[PDB]
């Protein structure tokens, strides 16, 4: 019924900030692991 | 249904001789209260003049109309009557200026309010005077010290700029303009003129408590020779707030039209709108949005756009503009709040999350910007701290996943303890402003892994010890980041030695 | 001579009452001068006449220093600019006079700028489009040829930025003359773009300059700020019409020219209207947008800038200006915030030239699809934020991934924002900006990383930028 | 596992009514902001008209 | 019928340059809608062509569909898709069953009225069809008085024996034009700086789009007033006046138009007051079954992720 | 009330819908000289609210019920509109949308539908 | 009882059931229905503590039953609101917190030298969803001594009468209440606002 198209990220409180980290901290742990690969697969 | 001016009293002089006196170098007040004040008469009065009653109080003529002249009075409307004669004094509304004025507590007007006598003025210029054109200014590219680590490493200022000020109230607001007058004494007690920059705080809306109170700190600390003090309580009239922008700022531009540098501090951007939106509604005016007047935003942009950075060809002066804005909760969507924003080049959040917890002063480095960039900063200070900026976004995001449960990432955990101790060094007292010689050794050592060794607590007692021993051991490289105001080849590798050895007591 | 001479009778802020005499007063946006102390004149506009042989003038200048039963002469016609080859390079007022120091314009003629708007037999109708180099705007809302432009943003999202950086790529390899009418701007935005354009060989001194200066920041009063639109499309309407060139204004910012009026709407004796507004908000905002567009003699890009008050795109100001453009470029806060630069929203902006009949079939389905994984990107968020990243598939952990690149690769770094980013500017074309977005999409870059992409180029700078990170 | 799965459907259960109780609460607060937000605009239009 | 293929202003003047119009009366602006005694059931069916329209909210010949939404999301489009598809009955010889379209333009820039009637004169859709030039640069009288101006030329059709559909593009630019006379007329306002008479002013001119009986001609006219909101709240000052007087809206989202709905019409807030009384009865056996189905999906759809 | 007084009968009025009788008395008011009152509302709400219900009631020789539908405005019953007509409504005839399709000839909500007169 | 704002039926109503139980002898009834002027509603309070003063200046007790201080709160914005006054919060007068302070302060205990009277006053405000932090909730609230708080959530489920005993309290009713009951009823009020709170979270 009512538009909630990412109102979450949206609104900036506890459920913003939460939500902005949990994407960080998951893309972070793995650029480790496709820069490593790609280093080895090079030589 | 009818009209005003003539009316019962000025009906019946027209039918007769109305002559006799002259009517247009003096008029009569027909009514008078609540600060305005309609005198009947005054053809020859021009507009925003000054004007002068029988009993000794000063008028401001801002509404002439066909009958009658609505002036505002500059202070008590207690001794004020009907049938008083107004006199004009032939001139508009000025102030006192020139190099005469550092050192005495002046008012809205120019006159003295510390009881020194009489004030030194060499000249007499208006409080409403027009901005520089685009022809006769010239690019930030002095540097502003304003004494904080968090300030001259983040959203640096220049000498010419507009930088806002805004937050709520007990959050760091008149802190941050204090600290950085008080940090010019160093150059401003020696010979060069061109380095040194002339304060000039406009106290605009405060209590008498509190401007006695911070003129009394900047003379113990030889900081009130060389500073214009704009007394302007709340107890006074509503033309004396409302003006004390206007006559301030034509204070200060005498030094820059010379070849002197200014800084303009305007305390505060909210209570200039509400002093301004009194009087205006007294004299029968129509009001606009949140009861405040038409032209609202065009009264603080055109006292901002005046403090701009000059060129070579017009002396090579600037003025620095300083704007607290007082916020209520942190709303900074407002109506006065969201008008001083998009005016000024840039503005310095001040939340009050972060300025009960300790870290003082509470400057989010995610909100407050700089428009000049990194060219109104030295260079000495860039090229250790370069990446300050992205330093801090990055540790934001870090520092939340550790109330996740997650304890992994050993990559991430160079950076998550980095970041910590960095936001603590830059953290300063209140009346403890830094050089640039002394912040530039500090931001290298918290950049470049030096401090994710030593503790959390002992962040503070760091920063003393490592000036301590950069002054009476190795003195050559603290002589030369503030002379030449950069680091070489020869200066990168000699501060990153000393700075190693030093951690190990 | 018979001028029409007029006695100041009222005269609160910018309104200013002038009386004449019976059958010599003059019409509606007519300039009154009014000889003062100084070598200028006061220019005052007719707004309307309150009656008895007296009209009510809004002054474009200072009203301090005028008395009751100063001299008030009329010039007969409106306020009259510059027009021609003479008005290129230099710096006009509001008034039609220099402000750059450079002796007086040598113009032929001077034409009023106040003038009606073509009428509906005159328009012509396009649909080419006009590639500016950024990734964001040659994908998602492309930019028509002769159509009006508008940059909508908050304070400190990308306003300014946006368009010294169009300009600086377009304006300086176009076969036509530029116009840039900076209306309530700021005193360092006037001082900073003149110095630019000298530098690249757009505003030449000495030689041949292409680009209009009209002057008229927020220092002035409110007459200066309303009128300061009307004088600066009056040169570049005579270069489409008299001479047939492709003219390109640039307006910044465009909602100055809504919230002027409103300033003064109060004296003049009108009702407010919502959010303190006039009740001629959109009478006032058609009539200046209808003339600034294509005819038969010639085009007219135009590229302003709206400011949104306070990030809000319900506002009066914001939404009577969305159905008067074709390319819309809405910016928001939150992507400004996260390292986008700049904070294109690729969801809310819209163009008229976004089908698969303009840009053609290729171009179409990536449009598309890019928009697709944007949008349902935002419903995934909110589930990993209470229940986590167990909940999602296969499917939705391919998406989550490729979402996060296909954003930060939109983000070019500009060339007039090299002071505040520090690498170089780079400059990506239409060929190269929709074979790299569908590339991603299908599953050849899946096993690079999300950093390779963020301020890069092309299909080419993002090669460079994995191979250079892993050593 | 078994245990885990039914002590996730209480928590699941306990925070969809805790969310439905603090909408509720939302939504008063939500009607009174919307009914002052037209008395305080109606009453500024009508202030400026009458002067 | 003589203004059919010319485009007239809010006057009456043709702006389009074919010459004179051949007028066969003159009729008021502010004329009153028909009574209770003069209307009948809403019977025949309005082909639309869009699938999503003509199965769920089937709007009818008489009736008043609203069309509401955002900026950018499917406002005028499902206007310009209903007035091209009436081509396979307006070019044979049934009157009874062509619709002559007659939209309005009132609030929208020059380039966009040109872009309009081209599009529709390559398509053999012009022909029949009036348009009601009204752009923003013009005075408030003009745009104000372009819903009543536009009604009593649609009228003449449906008095005679044939049928109408007016499309007031848009109900919010006509609201904005009668509150600025209003205001410099020294009056008192309203809610949202508006009138008192603001709710009267949008029901008289959507009240006479009728469906006539038997005894007064056997005519109809349709009203497809476009409701322009701001961020998507349906229930403001003008988007719930023009909602509680028409007889059916259909809403349209900005967030199911970037997914892949083409258009985005939502099935869950677009509903139409006629039901399936005023549709073919071909349609309406395979409209009944698909009904059902499309409900229960849209309450379960948030286990699609798992 | 003519058919309660002179002939003696409990007389049925339906005002369909209740929320056209206040929003009615508002434009009239407004375009005469008076100012508004809460969420653009007239100043006079209870009195002319009330001037009609009071003569819908029992006298000695007959009675006049009241079956108007009341509608709330955007969902809000603490509107101007909505608690002033609720406050001389004995009864609540309230018809959700919960039955209907399940079975139900009428859709009658025997939670919802509250009166005082159930004592 | 001063019945201001209620509608015609429910006058009549309310004054039968008082008669056959013997309590209309001694009570005074002050009808004000929402079918007359804005005048004679407004000054409904102020003609109801005016009869009822008689009483307490000679050496008897009253009490006075303000139904509802919400319906005097309209009334008196209307004819204010005609005249060309000043709207503030929620569309009402600057004078409309001094309305009803002024009719609530009369209402007080007399001493032994003026004749030992008293006077009960007890205003019922009519919340709108329980908005207790309302213009006219907290104008009431802040000149009267104590409040009788009546939660809508537990008049449904049986609960008659919803008497809150976290919100609703007494500041002159420690001591002015007999001593047998104050005795049993150790901890009363404390005992009950910690019950709640502990049953709602089990
Ligand atoms: N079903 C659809 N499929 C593809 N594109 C569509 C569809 N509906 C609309 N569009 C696109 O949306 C654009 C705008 O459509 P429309 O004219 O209906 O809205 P609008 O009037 O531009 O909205 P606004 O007045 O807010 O600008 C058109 O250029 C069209 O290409
Ligand atoms: N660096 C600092 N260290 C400790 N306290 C500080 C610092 N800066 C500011 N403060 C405190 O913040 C307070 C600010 O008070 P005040 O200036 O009245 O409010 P505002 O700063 O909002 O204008 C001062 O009382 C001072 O004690
Ligand atoms: N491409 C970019 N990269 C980094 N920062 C940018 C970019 N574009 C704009 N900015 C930042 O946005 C800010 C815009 O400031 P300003 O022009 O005062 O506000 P507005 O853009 O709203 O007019 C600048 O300070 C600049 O640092
Ligand atoms: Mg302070
Ligand atoms: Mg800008
Ligand atoms: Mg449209």
């Amino acid at each position: 019924v009512r538009s909630s198209a990412g109102a979450v990220r949206d609104a900036g409180g506890a459920f913003g900030k939460r939500e902005q980290a949990e994407e960080e901290r998951y893309f972070r742990a793995r650029a480790k692991e496709q820069l490593a690969a790609l280093k080895k697969h090079h030589e | 249904k009818a009209a005003p001016t003539e009316v019962s009293s000025i009906l019946e002089s027209k039918i007769r001789v109305s002559d006799e006196a002259n009517l247009d170098e003096t008029g009569r007040v027909l009514s008078v209260g609540d600060g305005i004040a309609r005198v009947f008469g005054l053809n020859n009065c021009q507009a925003e003049e000054l004007v002068e009653f029988a009993s000794g109080v000063k008028g401001m003529a801002l509404n002439l109309e066909p009958g009658q002249v609505g002036i505002v009075l500059f202070g008590s409307d207690r001794e004020v009557k009907e049938g008083e004669i107004v006199k004009r004094t032939g001139k508009i509304v000025d102030v006192p200026i020139g190099p005469g004025m550092l050192g005495r507590v002046v008012d809205a007007l120019g006159n003295p309010i510390d009881g020194k006598g009489p004030i030194e003025a060499t000249g007499y210029a208006i409080a409403q005077l027009k901005a520089p054109g685009i022809l006769p200014r010239r690019s930030v590219f002095e540097p502003m010290q304003t004494g904080l680590k968090a300030v001259d490493a983040l959203v640096p200022i220049g000498r010419g700029q507009r930088e806002l000020i805004i937050g709520d109230r007990q959050t760091g607001k008149t802190a941050v303009a204090l600290d950085t007058i008080l940090n010019q004494k160093r150059w401003n007690d020696g010979n060069d003129e061109s380095k040194k920059l002339y304060c000039v705080y406009v106290a605009v809306g405060q209590k008498r408590s509190t401007v006695a109170q911070l003129v009394q700190t900047l003379e113990q600390n030889d900081a009130m020779k060389y500073s214009i003090v704009v007394a302007a309580t709340a107890s006074e009239a509503a033309p004396l707030q409302y003006l004390a922008p206007f006559t301030a700022c034509a204070i200060a531009e005498w030094f820059r039209d010379n070849g002197k540098h200014a800084l303009i501090v305007y305390d505060d951007l909210s209570k200039q709108a509400v002093a301004y939106r009194q009087l205006s509604l007294l004299l029968r005016r129509p009001p606009g949005r949140e009861a405040y007047p038409g032209d609202v935003f065009y009264l603080h942009s055109r006292l901002l756009e005046r403090a701009a950075k000059m060129s070579d060809a017009n002396g090579g002066g600037s003025l620095t503009a300083l704007p607290v804005i007082e916020t209520q909760g942190g709303d900074v969507s407002a109506y006065i709040p969201t008008n001083v924003i998009s005016i000024t080049d840039g503005q310095i959040f001040l939340e009050a999350e972060l300025f009960y917890k300790g870290i003082r002063p509470a400057i989010n480095v995610g909100l407050s910007v700089s428009r000049v960039g990194s060219a109104a900063q030295v260079k000495a200070m860039k090229q250790v701290a370069g990446s300050l900026k992205l330093f801090l976004a990055q540790y934001r995001e870090v520092a939340a996943f550790a109330q996740f449960g997650s304890d992994l990432d050993a990559s991430t955990k160079q950076t998550l303890s980095r970041g910590e101790r960095l936001t603590q060094l830059l953290k300063q007292k209140q009346y403890s402003p830094q050089a640039s010689e002394e912040q530039v050794p500090v931001i290298y050592a918290g950049v470049n892994g030096f401090l994710d060794n030593i503790p959390i607590e002992r962040i503070p007692e760091f920063e003393e010890q490592f000036i301590a021993y950069l002054k009476a051991n190795e003195g050559d490289i603290l002589e030369a980041i503030r002379t030449k105001g950069e680091l070489s080849s020869e200066l990168l590798d000699k501060l990153k030695s000393a700075t190693e050895t030093f951690v190990a007591t | 001579a018979g001028p029409a001479s007029g006695k100041i009778r009222a005269v609160i802020g910018a309104v200013v009452d002038v009386q004449f005499e019976q059958g010599e007063l003059p019409a509606i946006l007519n300039a009154l001068t009014i000889d003062q102390g100084n070598n200028q004149k006061l220019v005052l506009e007719v707004a309307q006449h309150l009656g008895e042989n007296a009209v009510r003038a809004i002054a474009m200048d200072g009203t301090e220093g005028l008395v009751r039963g100063q001299t008030v002469v009329d010039t007969g016609a409106p306020i009259s600019v510059p027009v021609g080859r003479g008005t290129l390079g230099r710096i006009i007022n509001v008034v039609g006079e220099p402000i750059d120091e450079r002796g007086p314009i040598e113009c032929k003629q001077r034409n009023p700028i106040h003038a009606d708007p073509p009428s509906f037999v005159e328009q012509s109708t396009e649909a080419e489009v006009l590639e500016t180099g950024i990734k964001v705007v040659d994908l998602l809302a492309p930019y028509a040829r002769g159509g009006k432009i508008g940059l909508f943003g908050g304070a400190g999202v990308g306003k300014t930025v946006f368009i010294q950086e169009l300009i600086n790529n377009i304006a300086k390899a176009h076969g036509g003359f530029s116009v840039f009418t900076g209306v309530g701007e700021r005193t360092r935005e006037g001082n900073d773009l003149y110095r630019e354009m000298k530098e690249t060989g757009v505003i030449n001194l000495e030689g041949e300059s292409k680009v209009a200066l009209v002057f008229g920041q927020m220092n002035e009063p409110p007459g200066a700020r309303a009128r300061v639109a009307l004088t600066g499309l009056t040169i570049a309407e005579y270069f489409r019409d008299e001479e047939g060139q492709d003219v390109l204004l640039f307006v910044d910012n465009i909602f100055r020219f809504t919230q002027a009026g409103s300033e003064v709407s109060a004296l003049l004796g009108r009702i407010p209207s919502a959010v303190g507004y006039q009740p001629t908000l959109a009478t006032d905002m058609g009539l200046l947008q209808e003339r600034i567009t294509t005819t038969r003699k010639g085009s007219v890009t135009s590229v302003q800038a709206v400011y949104v008050p306070a990030d809000d795109l319900t506002d009066p100001a914001p939404a009577t200006t969305f159905a008067h453009l074709d390319a819309t470029t809405v910016l928001s806060r939150g992507i400004s915030e996260l390292g986008i630069y700049p904070a294109v929203d690729p969801l809310d902006s819209k163009s008229r030239l976004l089908d698969v009949s303009v840009v053609g079939q290729e171009h179409y389905d990536v449009a598309t699809g890019v928009q697709q994984t944007l949008q349902a990107y935002k419903s995934l968020q909110d589930i990993i934020a209470i229940l986590g990243m167990d909940e999602l598939s296969e499917q939705d952990k391919l998406t989550v991934e490729r979402a996060r690149k296909i954003q930060r690769f939109l983000s070019q770094p500009f060339a007039v924002a090299e002071v505040f980013t520090g690498i170089e500017g780079k400059l990506v074309r239409l060929k190269d900006t929709i074979a790299s977005f569908k590339a991603v999409l299908e599953g050849k870059y899946d096993h690079l990383p999300e950093n390779a992409f963020y301020m890069v180029g092309g299909i080419e700078d993002v090669v460079a930028k994995a191979e250079k990170i892993a050593a | 596992y078994a245990s885990e799965i039914s002590a996730r459907r209480n928590a699941m259960d306990n925070a969809s009514k805790n969310a439905g109780e603090m909408i509720n609460k939302y939504s008063i607060l939500y009607n009174r902001t919307r009914q002052a937000v037209i008395t305080n605009e109606l009453v500024d239009i009508i202030t400026g008209a009458s002067s």
